[PDB]
RNA sequence: GGCGCUGCUGCAGUUGAAACGCCCGUAGUUGGCCCCCCGCCGCCACGAGGAAACGGGAGCGCUCCAGGCAGGUUGGACCCGCCGCGUGGGACCGCGGCGGGCCCGGCGCGCCGCGGCAGCCCCGAGGAGAGCGGGCGGGGGCACCGGUACCGGCCGGGGACGGGUGAAACAGGAUGAUCCCGCCGAGACCGCCGGCCGCGCAGGCGCCUGCCAAGACCGCCUCUGUCAAUCAAGGGCGAAGGCCGGGGGCUAGAAGGCGAUCAGACACCACCGUAUUCCCGGCCGUAAACGGUGCCGCCCCGCGGCCGGCGCGCGUCCCGCCGGCCGCCCAGGGAAACCGGGAGGCUCCGGGCUCUGGGGGGAGUAUGGCCGCAAGGCUGAAACUUGAAGGCAUUG
């Protein structure tokens, strides 16, 4: 079908490598988390590889995984 | 490391046309390539192009219409007196009737016909026909 | 300016005794004239006083060592093995 | 990248947002982010890690977007810059580590190979900084002098 | 002498050196990725006597032990004993076992 | 000859010439 | 480009040419001077001498014949050469002490045809051209 | 001149002659993108100034002509020296606190904030280095350590030949061999698994346990700000064999010895055996050190396989992305064989850098020099001789 290369499709452009899009963009983002023991929701990096805590908690709520990071038993969102 | 972003642009375009593509993307851009595509355009060998921005060295998207036998660059940019243009014409162009050698001069980027209309000289960049 | 090209400290011997012997002595005599690090003193002041006897000129310990160097390779290996065998005798 | 001293030819790197502005959730002000930067600078965290800490714990992806300057220029502005630049310091540190490993291992030619490569990079970077006036005209790297310079 | 095979007569991909194996027939030194290799599994008595052994055994449920031996030859011995055959120029490109 | 063995021959000849010149 | 380029490489483009010219056998042959030395004529079209002996030369492998020649002692530098006497029957006109004039066969001192070892020929004997002497236009005295 | 067989224009380097065994690296050469309208080079144009003759070139019937400047108010016009000097341009290619008043014609030199200037940072490369996280691997060094086998020795059992070959003969055995079983000693080696698997700069890399520093890749809204590419001279590494000094010594085994074969056999085959093969400290610097294919960068119809990391999906699979190793192959290339991740984008020839070749011989020789303990290595001619040598391919 007649595709113009100057106004491409976002879904097919995202499948690509991040440097080889038309206009280079990032892959990471930020997301909210809800604590088991407290009410507030904190904002965390999608690829966190440094310790992340729970404001009261001296335990860690995040685990490095080489890519996107895991979190020790909290309940998430996206925004 | 990359040296001649214009050399790479022109090779990409001639490959794409040889296949029979409608568009082609060349990166990076620069002032000289914008000048060269503009001369190509007003001579009437290509359609639209658009320079798309990324707060960096940009990209260019070029539209092709199947007219361009060849395009290339002359490295290094040798210096030319006003009376050697024809000894370069009968060397690079297929005929004395069509084709273009491209000069950079203190009165603009222009083709050979103008460079003689003003009987001045310069340093040669490329050719196309 | 450098004074000899090859003979080094064996220039004291002149033209006598042949090439192989002088080649061996350059190595031996450099080793036995060298300063060594005192395993107690912490400093590089150990000099030879007799064939197997080495004294630190700063802290004044005396030690028993090799003929022409303070440590020998057999003694290094033996000390390592004896230490390991002791440690294996500690349960 | 990974191409100057081997056959690497990799491309893994970071790609930053086109838009340059703070986040809808940003409530910090250049004042207070500089506050955090300088408490961390005293505590002893290097500039390459300070960015990680404020990306993760404080949730700011870029520092210039919120403030207008770069972390090392903030350190210089408030007067907390190291004498030696950071990546030259890391290269000297690795050179010291390999030299010290070779002090016990005399027959490790592969390590000696790596030592030459690291020190060639050290000399080239020293030349750049020195002609660029980020370091004294008398600055020099000497392997024999290097090991105690790190404490200062 | 142009080149006869794309693989140069061996299977060596992305390395400089491979191990040595002795030929079983003649005991020549051959690199491992060039040697001709086969695996055989065979009983230790011929099947023309496996029935007599199996009738004359005493153990109720006894089974004949097998053998697992990997044969490795050089090119000369392989061709001479007919493990591999010289082939037509077309046929040389066939890898079917 | 096989070039390997021509080479071995030439080396022996050069050795002989050098021994010859060494006298005087 | 497998050749150097760039506006500031004239010195290298000249160094390469100067070094590689000597790898041509003709340029070396005409510009090194060892041939100008080894040349019996010392770089001329012709030279004279006295005949010292008459000889016959057995032709090369395919053909079979006995060509005719003379051993000549050059006057200008006291060298020995051999010269092929051409043109059937002429070998009689070359006595045992004659002033003969010697020129080349062509090919700048290379053997021609099937005559081994000879790069020169005689064109005049005792002041008379051997062409005309063969063609009965002039005659040697007695 | 022919000759694009000297190649700037414009040659060749898989197999015809020809890519240094590899990595680092100074001089040299080259170096992304960006602000216009200032200065200093380069460059382009147009001038000024200095020799004719020659070379072009306007006019002229020595009867023509090679000529000469003639001639019937005349005429012999004009061009052509140059990396220097002058005027103008300025695309391309490099390199680079301010006002105001004291103050006064300027210009310096200072003097006071004396508020007039928005006072004084491109960006962050599908360049590079540095970092953090994650896995990955016969990548490297030191210690320690298991296993059968080969060889040697000892106890016992039993009693005739054993070994070796295509067939034999020399070695062995009633001083009981060959064979069976148990025990001891030493030094190599690391099977099956083991691969269109994997790692390293190449040479290369495979027992157990411990220790030690590294490495490329991926992921990343982390740091810096061109710090880069290739490289004479110079430095490091470098299979096997070989050399010097110590140690060790099972296997195999140059040399040496011996049984056959043969016309001969000083060879192939059988048997015994020294250096060597192993370790430590050096040296030497070469291999069909091979993909017979230099390094960096771009574009490139497609279909598969395996290896490492990542992400989306449904309910291990499945689709993609980056990096590596491989097969097949449209086009295009080529003398072809074949290549095709290039050997493509090249007589329609110009991205950057370094090395090498110029018919066959003589010759890698003679000679000089540097290096080496030596064995050598590196550099390397001339006279003279020759009509071919050689590549890939077709039929017999
Ligand atoms: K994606
Ligand atoms: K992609
Ligand atoms: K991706
Ligand atoms: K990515
Ligand atoms: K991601
Ligand atoms: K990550
Ligand atoms: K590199
Ligand atoms: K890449
Ligand atoms: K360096
Ligand atoms: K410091
Ligand atoms: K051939
Ligand atoms: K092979
Ligand atoms: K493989
Ligand atoms: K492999
Ligand atoms: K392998
Ligand atoms: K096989
Ligand atoms: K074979
Ligand atoms: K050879
Ligand atoms: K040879
Ligand atoms: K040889
Ligand atoms: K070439
Ligand atoms: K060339
Ligand atoms: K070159
Ligand atoms: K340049
Ligand atoms: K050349
Ligand atoms: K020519
Ligand atoms: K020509
Ligand atoms: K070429
Ligand atoms: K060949
Ligand atoms: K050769
Ligand atoms: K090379
Ligand atoms: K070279
Ligand atoms: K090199
Ligand atoms: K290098
Ligand atoms: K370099
Ligand atoms: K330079
Ligand atoms: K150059
Ligand atoms: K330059
Ligand atoms: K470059
Ligand atoms: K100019
Ligand atoms: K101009
Ligand atoms: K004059
Ligand atoms: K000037
Ligand atoms: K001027
Ligand atoms: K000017
Ligand atoms: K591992
Ligand atoms: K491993
Ligand atoms: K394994
Ligand atoms: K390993
Ligand atoms: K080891
Ligand atoms: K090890
Ligand atoms: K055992
Ligand atoms: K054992
Ligand atoms: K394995
Ligand atoms: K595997
Ligand atoms: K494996
Ligand atoms: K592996
Ligand atoms: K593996
Ligand atoms: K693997
Ligand atoms: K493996
Ligand atoms: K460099
Ligand atoms: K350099
Ligand atoms: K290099
Ligand atoms: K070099
Ligand atoms: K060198
Ligand atoms: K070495
Ligand atoms: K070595
Ligand atoms: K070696
Ligand atoms: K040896
Ligand atoms: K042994
Ligand atoms: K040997
Ligand atoms: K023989
Ligand atoms: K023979
Ligand atoms: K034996
Ligand atoms: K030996
Ligand atoms: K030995
Ligand atoms: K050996
Ligand atoms: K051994
Ligand atoms: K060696
Ligand atoms: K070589
Ligand atoms: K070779
Ligand atoms: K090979
Ligand atoms: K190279
Ligand atoms: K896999
Ligand atoms: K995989
Ligand atoms: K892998
Ligand atoms: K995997
Ligand atoms: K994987
Ligand atoms: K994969
Ligand atoms: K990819
Ligand atoms: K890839
Ligand atoms: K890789
Ligand atoms: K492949
Ligand atoms: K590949
Ligand atoms: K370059
Ligand atoms: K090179
Ligand atoms: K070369
Ligand atoms: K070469
Ligand atoms: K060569
Ligand atoms: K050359
Ligand atoms: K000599
Ligand atoms: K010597
Ligand atoms: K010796
Ligand atoms: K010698
Ligand atoms: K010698
Ligand atoms: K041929
Ligand atoms: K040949
Ligand atoms: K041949
Ligand atoms: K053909
Ligand atoms: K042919
Ligand atoms: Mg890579
Ligand atoms: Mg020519
Ligand atoms: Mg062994
Ligand atoms: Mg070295
Ligand atoms: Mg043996
Ligand atoms: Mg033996
Ligand atoms: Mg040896
Ligand atoms: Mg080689
Ligand atoms: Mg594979
Ligand atoms: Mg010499
Ligand atoms: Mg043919």
């Amino acid at each position: 079908m007649n595709v113009d290369l100057l106004y491409p499709d976002p879904v097919e452009e995202q499948r690509k490598h991040k440097l080889k899009r038309l206009v280079q963009g990032p892959n990471s983002y930020f997301l909210e988390i809800k604590c088991a023991g407290c009410q507030d929701i904190v904002v965390v990096y999608s690829h966190a590889n440094t310790p992340v805590f729970c404001p009261g908690c001296t335990s860690q709520i995040s685990i490095p995984t080489g890519g996107k990071c895991a979190f020790t038993s909290q309940v998430e969102r996206y925004r | 490391v990359r040296i001649n972003v214009l050399r790479d642009a022109l090779k990409s375009i001639c490959n794409a046309q040889r296949i029979g593509k409608k568009q082609v993307i060349v990166r990076p851009s620069s002032k000289v390539i914008i000048e060269f595509l503009q001369l190509m355009q007003k001579n009437g060998y290509i359609s639209d192009f658009a320079v798309v921005d990324n707060h960096r060295s940009n990209r260019i998207v070029v539209n092709l219409i199947g007219r361009l036998n060849k395009a290339g660059v002359i490295s290094p940019r040798f210096d030319i007196p006003a009376n050697d243009i024809e000894k370069w014409v009968v060397n690079l162009l297929p005929s004395r009737l069509f084709g273009h050698i491209i000069l950079t001069t203190s009165q603009g980027i222009m083709d050979h016909i103008e460079a003689q209309h003003r009987q001045i000289g310069g340093k040669v960049i490329g050719y196309f026909y | 300016a450098k004074r000899t090209k090859k003979v080094g400290l064996t220039g004291k011997y002149g033209t006598r005794y042949g090439r192989a012997a002088r080649k061996q002595l350059l190595k031996i005599e450099t080793s036995q004239k060298a300063k060594y690090t005192c395993p107690f003193c912490a400093k590089d002041k150990v000099r030879r006083t007799a064939c197997g006897i080495w004294t630190c000129r700063s802290c004044s310990k005396t030690m028993a060592g090799g003929a022409y160097s303070l440590h020998t390779e057999p003694a290094n290996a033996a000390r390592a093995t004896i230490r390991r065998l002791r440690l294996a005798r500690e349960d | 990248m990974g191409r100057m001293h081997s056959k690497g030819k990799g491309i893994s790197r970071s790609a930053i947002p086109y838009t340059r502005a703070p986040a809808p959730w940003n409530k910090y002000t250049p004042e207070d982010v500089c506050e955090q930067i300088c408490k961390l600078a005293k505590k002893g965290t290097p500039p390459s890690r300070i960015g990680l800490i404020l990306r993760d714990q404080f949730a700011i992806g870029q520092v210039k977007n919120v403030t207008g300057s770069k972390i090392v220029r903030i350190l210089k502005a408030k007067g907390l810059a190291p004498e030696i630049p950071e990546d030259l310091y890391c290269m000297i540190k690795k050179a010291v580590a390999i030299r010290k490993h070779l002090e016990r291992s005399r027959r490790d030619k592969d390590s000696k190979f790596r030592l030459i490569l690291v020190e060639s990079r050290i000399h080239r970077l020293a030349r750049y900084y020195r002609q660029a006036r980020r370091l004294p005209p008398t600055f020099r790297y000497k392997s024999d002098q290097a090991a105690a310079l790190l404490a200062t | 002498m142009p080149v006869k095979r794309r693989n140069n007569g061996r299977s060596k991909y992305n390395c400089g050196h491979t191990n040595i194996v002795r030929c079983q027939n003649c005991h020549r030194c051959v690199p491992k990725d060039k040697v001709i290799k086969r695996f055989t599994i065979r009983n230790i008595v011929d099947n023309t006597i496996a029935d007599d052994v199996l009738n004359a055994c005493v153990i109720q449920g006894f089974a004949i032990p097998k053998l697992y031996n990997k044969v490795q030859y050089c090119v000369s011995c392989s061709i001479h004993n007919h493990i591999v055959r010289v082939r037509s120029r077309e046929d040389r490109k066939i890898r079917t076992p | 000859m096989r070039a390997k063995w021509a080479k071995k021959r030439m080396r022996k000849l050069k050795r002989k010439r050098r021994h010859m010149k060494a006298r005087s | 480009m497998s050749k150097t380029s760039g506006l500031y490489t004239a010195r290298k483009l000249r160094t390469v040419r100067r070094v590689n010219r000597w790898a041509d056998k003709k340029y070396r042959k005409a510009h090194l001077g060892t041939w100008l030395k080894a040349n019996p004529l010392e770089g001329a079209c012709m030279a004279r001498g006295i005949v010292t002996q008459k000889i016959g030369i057995s032709a090369k492998q395919p053909n079979s014949a006995v060509r005719k020649a003379v051993r000549v002692q050059l006057t200008k530098n006291s060298k020995k050469i051999t010269a092929f006497v051409p043109r059937d029957g002429s070998i009689t006109y070359i006595d045992n002490n004659d002033e003969v004039l010697v020129a080349g066969f062509g090919r700048a001192g290379r053997a021609v045809g099937d005559i081994p070892g000879c790069r020169f020929k005689v064109i005049k004997v005792a002041g008379i051209g051997l062409l005309a002497l063969f063609l009965r236009k002039r005659e040697k005295r007695a």
